[PDB]
């Protein structure tokens, strides 16, 4: 995993998992598999910090980008099969409070919930206030309006 | 010779044939009134080391004593309980989980392993 | 109702509790916390039908018998309620979990299943998801028992 | 009829362009381990537990028919290709065919032979866990299992 | 003496080209042969069915001795090689190349049960019904 | 429709030819329990040893007596099933099973057509017709549910 922080494997590409109660080491490097980003919490804590986001407010005239964050190592790409052995704090606000409250065993934690929207669920606001076929409709409609 | 206690003399499959390696399987001596152990393939006979030839069912080796290695106490998405005293280890924060696997023997009943060294020891409560 | 059902939990773990009659150790500790968690909802159902005024739109609609139900009003102003698939609790999905973000084997009322929140209040993210599965299970069984009937 | 008591254990194998089922036995004969301990270990590698086996016993038992390589092949072709009276050909072609056609992800050549012997043996050692019932059924719509 | 402190350290060399080939010849510990029993045997590339690619034939002591089959590895190694390190009498390390790496597994003096009477037809048949008057028929 | 199978906590077989000198010492009380049992033909009947243990749970709620088990099974499978048991002053149950033969014809004639499958082999084959088939007190193919209820 150091390894993969330090990109000697492509991030991306390498899938690397673990399972435990039954000795195995199963790592995928095929194409097809779906992956999202998540930021890497260490320590109890989260290894992104702040200077990492003025370096992020400097792009606007600087070559920093989003291919650094992966290169800081503070963030990792975890896909379906991978995202079942982690423990995954919901918010920095949790991961924060936390004492005897839950865990503190986390892995990694989400760039923000609400990523779990696909295009056009997007558009339609306060979607949790809705009831979730409600939610459905909305998607196929909006899909359906013109502009 | 009482109701109480428990049996458990270790069934014997393998002691496969030594001259062709091969499997072996009970055989009678009628002459002697003796179990034998022949491979099949082979004129090879060898005597037995115990009348037993075979077992089926045992209503409960809960068989907890084995399987779940050491090594499960690593795992971050495992719960770990400030409940204390490794039974052998002087220290607190096992590791546990409930039975897993399909027979899960309908048992709810919590399986502990311990994750600090001066121990890697499983129990029950 | 919460607390009581991590001391239905703790029962179980101790390995104390006993099943009914005609049925397993889980299918007793899941009616069990079904009977609990349902009951719950009606009582606060109940209560939140206490509450409204009688100049409200909303118990209204209900009252006349225009549109929706009383269970509506529950879900609006007290509490969504418990999801489920196929009749039963959301199922572990993943191994032994229902989510990564819970432990693993939580059966406790909200890693796996039943919604604290009014639609009011709004679904926290974890809710809203799981809501999606039971709003889905609606969904489905439109399409196929439309066809079925059709037959 | 009188056969054991309970087929429920008589494991066999489909093989890609094989008119008939053969048992697992018959392809690790094909692969030339005739000891039986030999397969016994490429199936499981912990025949300290008892159980194990004696779930493949009568899988065994089911082997004596067939006794060496070439013949082992021989039944192979006949059950798998149009009839050919030829006997070697039926024994060379079916060759080949554990050869490209079989597992061909682990290889295809001579030169990796033994590497696919562990890999079926894998099969059926997953297998067995589960049919042990101590291993999940493995669930048809996770996504970790799709591309 | 080594029990209690020692350090010892010798030269280490590799010849530019030996005068042949060195390959290995592995065999199954379960097997746990003891060459101390063995007082001759010969090696033949198993060919007469159909060079350097055929499989091998172990035939040890006379022809009621032990018969092996040795299988070659498909190669001595895919990103590294294997190396023998050898004490001479001057007191100095030799170093060896490895050529070839062969598996070599036992075979039965005598067993044979063979399939092509109607032993496929007896399956057909096989309610597990008999097992030691067959191997007896033979 | 309960069969031996549910109540049946395991199955063991043992090769012991001599009683008098059982492979279990603690087991060699029934047996001087038992020496009037057909002594004449012992030396006929097969020297294999079928024994079976029973979980005392399932015997409590079938409320079943262990000479009524045996009764069954005798006769179900026939007079070729000898059977002995266990003391019932105990919190455990267990049963012992041998197989009787046809004995006068025994000779060994042409070949004895059984095609000279072990005995043992057979005796497998009643253990598994034994476990499945045997429906003490299940009166019928009800699977295995029954549910009872009372109804205000
Ligand atoms: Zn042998
Ligand atoms: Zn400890």
């Amino acid at each position: 995993r150091k390894l993969r922080r330090q990109m000697d494997i492509i991030v991306s590409e390498v899938s690397m998992i673990r399972d435990i109660r039954e000795r195995e080491i199963r790592i995928y490097t095929d194409a097809g598999r779906i992956c999202r980003p998540l930021l890497i919490v260490e320590k109890q804590k989260l290894l992104l910090k702040k200077r990492h986001i003025d370096q992020l407010k400097e792009r606007e005239y600087n070559n920093y980008s989003w291919q650094d964050l992966v290169a800081s190592g503070v963030v990792e790409y975890i896909d379906t099969l991978e995202e079942e052995t982690v423990m995954l704090a919901m918010t920095p606000d949790d991961l924060q409070e936390k004492e005897v409250a839950y865990c503190s065993t986390y892995t990694h934690c989400e760039i923000h919930p609400s990523m779990i929207l696909g295009v056009c669920a997007s558009i339609i606001p306060f979607p949790d206030h809705n009831q979730s076929p409600r939610n459905t409709y909305q998607s196929a409609m909006g899909k359906q309006a013109m502009g | 010779m009482e109701p109480d206690g428990t049996y458990e003399p270790g069934f014997v499959g393998i002691r496969f044939c030594q001259e062709c390696n091969n499997m072996l399987y009970p055989k009678e001596d009628k002459e002697n009134r003796i179990l034998l152990y022949a491979c099949r393939n082979c004129d090879y006979q060898q005597e037995a080391d115990n009348s037993c030839i075979y077992v089926n069912k045992i209503t409960h080796e809960v068989d907890e004593l084995t399987q779940i290695i050491a090594d499960v106490s690593q795992d971050p998405t495992l719960p770990r309980t400030e409940d204390h005293p490794c039974q052998k280890c002087g220290h607190k924060e096992a590791v546990f989980f409930q039975s897993h696997s399909a027979r899960a023997e309908d048992a709810m009943r919590l399986y502990y392993v311990c994750t600090a060294p001066h121990c890697g020891h499983r129990w029950t409560e | 109702a919460k607390q009581d059902v991590i001391e239905v939990i703790e029962k179980a773990h101790n390995n104390e509790l006993e099943p009914t009659p005609g049925n397993t150790l889980r299918q007793t500790f899941e009616n069990q916390v079904n009977r609990i968690l349902n009951d719950a909802r009606d009582k606060t159902g109940s209560s939140a039908q206490k509450s409204l005024s009688e100049y409200n739109n909303f118990k209204s609609m209900v009252v006349s018998g225009a549109k929706g139900s009383k269970i509506n009003i529950s879900q609006v102003i007290a509490v969504v309620g418990q999801q489920n698939v196929e009749g039963k609790r959301i199922p572990f999905g993943f191994k032994h979990r229902t989510l990564p973000h819970f432990i693993k084997d939580d059966y406790g009322p909200e890693s796996r299943g039943f919604v604290e929140n009014s639609y009011l209040a709004g679904l926290t993210p974890t809710e809203f998801f799981f809501h999606a599965m039971g709003g889905r299970e609606g969904l489905i069984d439109t399409a196929v028992k439309t066809a079925e009937t059709g037959y | 009829g009188a056969k054991k008591s309970a087929i429920g254990q008589r494991i066999v194998a489909t093989l890609p362009y094989i008119k008939q089922e053969v048992p697992i036995i018959i392809v690790f004969r094909a692969l030339g381990f005739v000891s039986d301990r030999d397969i016994l270990e490429h199936i499981i590698y912990d025949f300290e537990d008892p159980e194990m086996m004696e779930m493949v016993k009568p899988s065994l038992d089911e082997a004596f028919v067939i006794q060496e390589q070439n013949v082992a092949l021989n039944f192979i072709g006949s059950r798998g290709a149009k009839p050919g009276v030829t006997k070697e050909k039926r024994i060379k072609y079916a060759k080949e065919v554990l050869q490209k056609e079989m597992l061909p992800h682990v290889g295809v050549s001579d030169f990796c032979e033994t590497k696919k012997a562990y890999f079926l043996g894998y099969m059926v050692h997953r297998l067995l866990l589960a049919a042990l019932g101590r291993r999940e059924l493995d669930d048809r719509d996770h996504y970790g299992n799709k591309r | 003496g080594p029990s209690s402190q020692n350090v010892t350290e010798y030269v280490v060399r590799v010849p530019k080209n030996t005068t042949k080939k060195y390959n290995i010849m592995a065999f199954n510990a379960a097997d746990k042969v003891n060459f101390a029993t063995w007082n001759q045997a010969r090696l033949e590339r198993d060919l007469s069915n159909k060079p350097e690619d055929q499989p091998w034939l172990l035939r040890v002591n006379g022809k009621s001795g032990r018969k092996f089959k040795g299988i070659k590895k498909g190669g001595v190694t895919e990103n590294t090689s294997y190396y023998i390190f050898t004490q001479c009498p001057d007191g100095a390390f030799e170093a060896f190349p490895v050529h070839n790496w062969y598996n070599f597994t036992p075979l039965a003096r005598h067993r044979t049960l063979t399939a092509e009477e109607a032993e496929e037809e007896w399956e057909r048949r096989n309610k597990v019904l008999n097992h030691f008057s067959i191997m007896q028929q033979r | 429709h309960t069969t031996l199978r549910k109540v049946t906590a395991n199955t063991a077989i043992y090769y012991d030819p001599n009683p008098q000198s059982t492979v279990v010492a603690e087991d060699q009380e029934w047996v001087n329990v038992y020496y009037e049992m057909p002594d004449f033909d012992v030396a006929r009947i097969s020297p294999w040893l079928l024994r079976v243990e029973l979980d005392r749970k399932h015997m409590t709620d079938r409320k079943l007596t262990m000479e009524q088990i045996a009764e069954k099974i005798n006769a179900g499978f026939g007079d070729d099933l000898n059977c002995i048991f266990n003391d019932d002053n105990a919190e455990k149950l267990v049963l012992r099973i041998r197989i009787m033969n046809s004995d006068e014809n025994k000779m060994q004639e042409e070949e004895e057509v059984v095609d000279k499958m072990d005995d043992d082999v057979f005796l497998r084959c009643i253990e598994s017709n034994m476990l499945t088939d045997m429906t003490l007190q299940g009166i019928e193919q009800i699977s295995k549910v029954y549910m009872h209820l009372p109804q205000t």
